[PDB]
């Protein structure tokens, strides 16, 4: 059932995951410290761990199937609106239901409520992302799913400003049907129940944070002080 | 398009 195309793309999206993901996080000692102790005293640190997660969503994303038949000009809007959402699913895999935090290996580098509270957000973000986190870690995804779904979630054809959106379609429908037919095949019962749906309502529920986090952007940033704290990238990629 | 720094990182 799992075409040579399919296990072709799965290979392929799991090397480049593999490529563009540290799990011992080594490269975080080049961020600015975090102190915790100031109301925004994490945010050095944490636009600087955003920023350099935006340009691993980059290269994960060059590397889908497809991608690169893209226009330039097509590959930007689809990372522009993506990449909040793909550094919130890739974070996933720090996230710990132990104490509801992003552990990257060492205290220094352990983020909760309070971190992401001293960036300059609200449990209007917060509260929502911690559900998602949660509800996601539940699915216990196979690590072949997470990257469908990662790429899934940048080959968005409904996004503003896509010109070719038919191409856009034909390329996540490919990589729609490849995580439908892996689950099928791979992912064995119940852990498989009604598990292409649940994945699906997860890129809904994204579309609502990325919504969030864009208007808390938008205050944060009408603050040329702290819009200062930022970097190139970071104001480029979010406005 | 104004958005050199993605534009590079794309190509
Ligand atoms: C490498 C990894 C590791 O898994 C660690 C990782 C963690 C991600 C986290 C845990 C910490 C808090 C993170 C970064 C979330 C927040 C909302 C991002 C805040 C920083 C962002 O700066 C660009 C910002 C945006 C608007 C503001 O008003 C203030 C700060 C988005 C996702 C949250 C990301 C991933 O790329």
């Amino acid at each position: 059932k799992l075409s040579e195309e399919q296990q072709h793309i799965i290979a392929i999206l799991l090397d480049a995951h593999h490529k563009t993901y540290d799990p011992t996080y080594a490269d975080f000692r080049d961020f600015r410290p975090p102190v915790r102790m100031s109301p925004l005293s994490m945010l050095p640190h944490l636009a600087d761990l955003v920023s350099y997660s935006i340009q691993k969503v980059i290269g994960f994303a060059k590397m889908i199937p497809g991608f690169r038949d893209l226009t330039s000009d097509d590959q930007i809007v689809l990372l522009k609106s993506s990449a909040i959402e793909v550094i919130m699913l890739r974070s996933n895999q720090s996230f710990t239901m132990d104490d509801m935090s992003w552990d990257c290996g060492s205290q220094d580098y352990k983020y909760d409520v309070t971190d992401v509270s001293k960036a300059g957000h609200t449990l209007e973000l917060i509260e929502p992302l911690i559900k998602f986190q949660v509800g996601l870690k539940k699915l216990n995804l196979h690590e072949e799913e997470h990257v469908l779904l990662m790429a899934i979630c940048i080959v968005s054809p409904d996004r503003p400003g896509v010109q070719d959106a038919k191409l856009v379609e034909a390329i996540q429908d490919r990589l729609s049907n490849t995580l439908q037919t892996y689950i099928r095949c791979r992912h064995p019962p119940p852990g498989s129940h009604q598990l292409y749906a649940k994945m699906i309502q997860k890129l809904a529920d994204l579309r609502s944070l990325n919504e969030e986090h864009s208007k808390q952007y938008r205050s944060l940033s009408f603050q040329p002080e702290n819009s200062m704290k930022l970097t190139p990238l970071v104001l480029e990629v979010f406005g | 398009k104004n958005h050199p720094m993605l534009m590079n990182l794309l190509k």
